[PDB]
């Protein structure tokens, strides 16, 4: 009861919930400001294809640790260069236990 | 842990067009465990548990509709046989006797009957069906049949044979005494699969229904009615609900075509076997316990029945994991257990745990358990010798491997090929990346944040880690892979163990292998002489000193620990301290005059008859201070005045080694080998004025006949 | 008789030195052997003894002081290449005149790129004062982000690790220097003061690992604010991008500023950023072709027309020439305005203060606007009234 209590009150997003939030803006944008740009003959279209995605980026005062960004940032260049899977994989674990 | 198949019998009779088909729907099973029973589509399957064969073949005609339930009487003598032909049959067993099942009473309700039930004590039987329910009394032969409003799905009796739970698809549930009456009804809104009662315990002794509601819940009911308000939610719809002995474990089935394992508590263990179909009835197999046995009881037996018409038999092995680090042997006991046990007193300590424990690691007094999703420390009070546990910390961060260590401020985890440092408080601080899989690690002790440790992996190459060094130090290279490592008091050698059972020595100073070994379960080196060598095979377990022959025992049992003139052995899960006799490497050490060495294995708690010994050899061989100590360690008078006079004689006359050879062996009883000894060189003299001292003077003039005295 | 406590208690009253090495080696008590190090006189053989033990116990820092005492210097540097001790060993060797240990860093940090460990390899680097290869392999990195979803976020969380990690090593190293130091030390430390008054721009910009940090952010919060309207803000946190030109490349920054200045109808800048778009070093016809078109449509639609603003005092100087508020440039005068993390206005008023983790100067209106807890780029979590209050304090000493 307690645990649980403590649990949320402190509740560390350490790896599924970092910054899940994941909505369509491609198509939530182009209601805000594409209008005036429709109207007119005016292309800018590949212009916005430096841009991205907004929901994606979390905007919100958290606190940043020395050992934990390091370890998501350690765990994100991991899964980027993906060589753990492979020699997981080249490992057969499974055929061994 | 490991689940493993043991014989499936399949049966493909399937029969389009006819109200008969393939599925079983009740698998009973006796009390022994010799016999199995099963029940088809307008036949009865007899099996014998431990190999998948009918010792009786397939009975065709008696029911003519098919078998609802089959169950025993809890003693292997009766068979109740329901069926959808609106009878129930009552059938006598016996194994010896030349007919083993005949029926013996057939009774009939109103309509079709759909569960039936028999009582533990008085093995009577209560029959409940549509519109219907029966009881049945062995010894008055007379039925008692009554009306009810919706038809009853199942029944169960209580293990003291005083209770009675029935349930309904319209969601009522009824507790009811002997005499049938309405003690207890419960209403519910959804349908009622499953109930049971729990066994009786002398920690418990109080039963309750264990009953499993069709909208994912399980629910646990007091004998009034009031319910316990334990309400646990399932992701699937139970179907079956079976207690083994004891009550301490709870096989479920249903939905998901799994059958899994809980704690009655409601932890999830294991999960026994994925059919892909639903699983309709599954089993336990009792067990029968003897006054005061000992047995590990490891071995689980389940019997499942699907619905396409298969009837499988799976075995349950629990794998043994356990700790040793000094004084103190934490193994585990039953599971969501640890024993704490001291090879001096052989005295014990339990604690109690309700999730499954996965890893148990000790270090110096502090012993850390690896719940599920939870970590656990316990410290020591060293002034007491009787040890007491209080819990300093507790970590409710979520960790999964299958090795875990703790040292002092710091937790080591080993997951796939990956190794990662906890801090106490929970948070992650460091990791380690290696290419393959990491087998065997060992730690050796240091100074705190600062302990090393070496990290044995699947292609072999040996590596040492550091805490704050953050990179792996190659110590070696093994093209097999290694399974056990162990490190030397000294840290000299390794030894190190192959898959094919091959041990190897590599010395540490120079990268070669001295000594190979075929054919070894498990090694161990000495905590105080740094050089012995105690490996234990299957069945023999073998000795070795430096560039020594084996010492061969044929003790049974694996060798886990060696300390000063002790070595453990362990069999099955029970652990014995044997000690040894150092008197043969003492006497090779005495053959090649290193009596430093010599004394140093017979400082290790020998016999006083062996210190006298080498005592008498180093005062011979012109070694004063180990002659010293030898005659010390034992309270000896004589032989040290003699010493002193031989130390003091030493530096000026020539120094006869005969006369104190002599003078030695006169000092116990046996006298004529030193007459022999002194005659041997030229004594004469002085061996006649010493016996002179003893009044007999007889025997000195038989010396003095043969001596002479050249003075002048 | 295996009581290592007791024999050792008496061995120190009896100041017999080998029996307390033994005694100390079993109980794995090495405080009492550094003690002993510290009381052993001078060149003795046990103090080779203690070397090794202390090499085989993994404490090199001991050992290389042991093996220093007895007059072989050799050793020290197997000890430190042998347990991977870089920063001990790049002092000795400097102390020494050693010349095979960058060499044999060089292949240690081949072998680990070899074994695909980039950052191992900058850790090593920075270890050893080669913060440029570091900083090298992280915009390789960064670059290789680009090529994927790259959420710019952990750009910037690896580029604010990067000079934290950077600030850490320098911060031991300086604790490791200043105590205990002399009065040659002193004077040292006094004439580096004397420098770090009278410092200059291009020093402090080399000096300073967070560029990528700080150009990630901008461009994060131009994006954000071009968003969340506020076009205004977005005009100045691209100009800052443009102000940067060196770890993002010339497209985003272009991009984004010719989107900020269209929308709010700045068309100087507009022009400008499309120019600079036409040819940045290579592009196909095709891509240049439409870039035109749209710069074309654009400019004929209506001709380039500068949107009025504020003229605001010009405070970096004492020039009475106004400068605009979005330029930060300060042509003819020489004095470039500080950034502002929290929203991107150049600081133009008393009112700027920084932590010590980042150092970038915070507008005091802005914060309080925006009720910002931590620093906007480094997250320093501590009160930011207390910051304003050490900054006035700083400033009233200057
Ligand atoms: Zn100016
Ligand atoms: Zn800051």
């Amino acid at each position: 009861a307690q645990e649980q209590e403590v649990s949320k009150v402190s509740a560390p997003p350490n790896q599924p919930t970092v910054q899940v939030q994941d909505i369509n803006e491609l198509q939530k944008f182009t209601k805000i400001n594409t209008l005036p740009q429709t109207e007119e003959g005016v292309d800018l279209s590949q212009l916005m294809q430096i841009l991205s995605p907004v929901e994606d980026i979390k905007e919100k005062d958290e606190a940043w640790e020395f050992l934990q960004l390091k370890t998501q940032i350690y765990e994100i260049v991991s899964n980027m260069y993906g060589g753990n899977e492979l020699i997981d994989d080249d490992d057969e674990d499974d055929e061994n236990q | 842990m490991k689940c493993s198949e043991l014989w499936t019998e399949i049966i493909p009779k399937n029969d389009p067009n006819s109200n008969i088909t393939n599925q079983v729907w009740s698998c009973s099973f006796n009390n022994d465990g010799s016999i199995l029973l099963a029940c088809v589509g307008d036949a009865i399957l007899v099996y014998d548990s431990f190999t998948g064969n009918l010792v009786n073949k397939a009975i065709r005609g008696g029911q003519k509709e098919q078998i609802n339930c089959i169950k025993f009487s809890k003693d292997g003598k009766r068979f109740a046989t329901a069926s959808n032909d609106k009878t129930v049959w009552v059938w006598s067993f016996d194994v010896n006797k030349n007919p083993k099942l005949a029926p013996e009473v057939k009774y009939s309700h109103t309509d079709k009957v759909l569960c039936l039930a028999f009582n533990p004590l008085t093995h009577q039987i209560f029959s409940g069906g549509a519109q219907d329910y029966a009881l049945w009394t062995p010894d008055q032969q007379s039925i008692e049949k009554s009306k009810f409003k919706d038809k009853i799905i199942t029944c169960a009796w209580s293990w003291d044979g005083l209770y009675l739970g029935f349930g309904t698809m319209g969601g009522i549930i009824g507790i009811r005494n002997r005499a049938l009456e309405q003690l207890a009804e419960i209403q519910r809104s959804f349908p009622i699969w499953c109930m049971d009662w729990t066994p009786i315990t002398p920690d418990y002794q109080n039963s309750v229904l264990v009953v499993g509601v069709w909208e994912q819940s399980i629910a646990h009911y007091n004998i009034q009615g009031q319910q316990l308000g334990s309400d646990k939610k399932l992701t699937y719809d139970p179907i079956d609900i079976n207690f083994s002995t004891q009550g301490e474990f709870l096989l479920v089935s249903g939905t998901n075509n799994k059958c899994t394992l809980y704690t009655r508590e409601g932890g999830f263990l294991i999960d026994v076997a994925t059919k892909n179909d639903w699983v309709w009835n599954n089993k336990l197999k009792p067990v029968i316990k003897e006054a005061g046995s000992v047995a590990v009881q490891d071995q689980l037996h389940v019997a499942l029945t699907t619905n396409d018409g298969e009837i499988s038999m799976f075995k349950i092995q629990q794998l043994t994991v356990h700790a040793l680090e000094g004084d103190k042997y934490a193994y585990r006991d039953n599971l969501t257990d640890i024993v704490v046990q001291s090879m001096s007193s052989n005295q014990r300590i339990r604690l109690k745990c309700k999730e499954l424990v996965k890893n148990i690691s000790i270090y110096k007094d502090k012993l850390a358990a690896h719940l599920t999703e939870r970590i656990l420390i316990y410290g020591t009070s060293s002034e007491d010798s009787q040890m007491k546990y209080k819990l300093h910390k507790r970590i409710v961060k979520k960790v999964e491997a299958h090795i875990l260590e703790i040292v002092s401020n710091h937790l080591i985890a080993c997951v796939k090929n990956k190794v990662q440092l906890y801090q106490l408080s929970g948070d992650l601080e460091k990791e380690w990346v290696f290419d393959s899989r990491v087998n065997c690690i060992k730690i050796i002790g240091g100074m705190p944040n600062k302990e090393g440790a070496y990290v044995g992996l699947k292609n072999g190459q040996i590596f040492k880690i550091f805490v704050d060094n953050s990179f792996p130090i190659p110590i070696l290279n093994h093209n097999i892979s290694i399974k056990n490592i162990d490190a030397s008091q000294k840290r000299k050698r390794l030894a190190v163990v192959d898959k094919n059972s091959n041990l190897t020595v590599y010395d540490l100073s120079n990268k070669e292998q001295v000594f190979q070994e075929m054919n070894i379960v498990s090694c161990a080196f000495n905590n105080n002489f740094d050089d012995l060598l105690a490996f234990s095979s299957t069945d023999t377990t073998f000795i070795r000193c430096s560039n020594h022959p084996p010492l061969s025992q044929k003790i049974s049992g694996q060798v886990v620990g060696f300390k000063a003139n002790k070595l453990f052995v362990l069999n099955d899960n029970v652990m014995s301290t044997i000690d040894v006799s150092m008197t043969q490497t003492m006497i090779k050490y005495l053959e090649r005059k290193e009596f430093q060495s010599a004394y140093e294995i017979s400082l290790l708690g020998v016999t006083d008859q062996d210190f006298l010994y080498l005592g008498n050899e180093a005062l011979i061989a012109t070694q004063f201070a180990i002659a010293r100590k030898c005659y010390t360690r034992i309270k000896k008078l004589d032989f040290i005045y003699l010493l002193e006079k031989a130390e003091k004689d030493f530096k000026k006359n020539t120094f006869v080694e005969g006369f104190y050879q002599g003078e030695i062996y006169a000092l116990q009883t046996k006298f004529y080998e030193a007459e022999n000894a002194l005659t041997k060189s030229n004594l004469a003299s002085q061996a006649k004025e010493m016996w002179i001292i003893l009044k007999e003077f007889d025997k000195a003039m038989r010396i003095t006949d043969t001596g002479a005295s050249p003075i002048n | 008789n295996f009581q290592w406590d007791k024999a050792a208690k008496q061995y120190a009253l009896a100041k017999y030195n080998p029996g307390l090495i033994e005694a100390y080696t079993r109980i794995q008590d090495y405080e009492g052997l550094e003690k002993l190090i510290a009381e052993i006189p001078e060149r003795n053989e046990l103090l080779q003894d203690m070397g090794d033990r202390f090499q085989q116990a993994g404490l090199c820092d001991a050992a290389v002081k042991c093996y220093e005492k007895f007059g072989d210097i050799k050793q020290a540097i197997d000890c430190c290449v042998l347990l991977n001790h870089w920063n001990l060993a790049v002092e000795l060797a400097e102390q020494y005149n050693f010349v095979q240990i960058e060499g044999l860093l060089v292949q240690y940090a081949n072998q680990l790129l070899e074994k695909r460990r980039k950052l191992e390899a900058a850790e090593l680097y920075r270890k050893a004062k080669r913060n440029t290869e570091a900083a090298k392999i992280l915009s390789q990195i960064a670059d290789d982000l680009t090529e994927r979803d790259a959420n710019p976020l952990n750009i910037k969380k690896m580029y604010v690790m990067a000079a934290l990690e950077v600030d850490l090593y320098k911060k031991r190293m300086l604790d490791a220097t200043m105590t205990g130091q002399a009065t040659s030390t002193a004077k040292t430390l006094n004439s580096l003061i004397t420098s770090t008054i009278n410092t200059s721009s291009a020093d402090k910009i080399l000096n300073n690992p967070w560029r990528g940090a700080e150009a990630w952010h901008f461009f994060i919060l131009a994006q954000r604010q071009l968003y969340n309207g506020q076009f205004k803000y977005a005009l100045k946190s691209a100009l800052r991008l443009g102000e940067y030109e060196l770890e993002i490349d010339q497209k985003k920054i272009y991009s984004l500023i010719a989107i900020a200045a269209y929308y709010n109808k700045s068309f100087r800048e507009c022009s400008r950023a499309f120019v600079k778009l036409q040819n940045l070093e290579n592009i196909t016809e095709d891509e240049k072709e439409r870039y035109e078109a749209i710069a074309v449509s654009i400019f004929t639609k209506h001709p380039p027309l500068d949107s009025p603003c504020e003229y605001t005092p010009c405070v970096g100087k004492n020039c009475s020439q106004q400068v605009s508020e979005y330029d930060i440039h300060c042509r003819a005068c020489g004095s470039n305005f500080s950034p502002c993390v929290a929203s991107g206005r150049p600081i133009f008023q008393k009112e700027f203060y920084q932590c010590k983790n980042c150092r970038h100067k915070m507008i005091e209106s802005e914060v309080s606007r925006l009720k910002l807890y931590n620093c906007a780029l480094c997250h320093s979590p501590i009160d930011f009234k207390r910051f304003t209050e050490s900054n006035n304090n700083n400033n009233n000493n200057i």
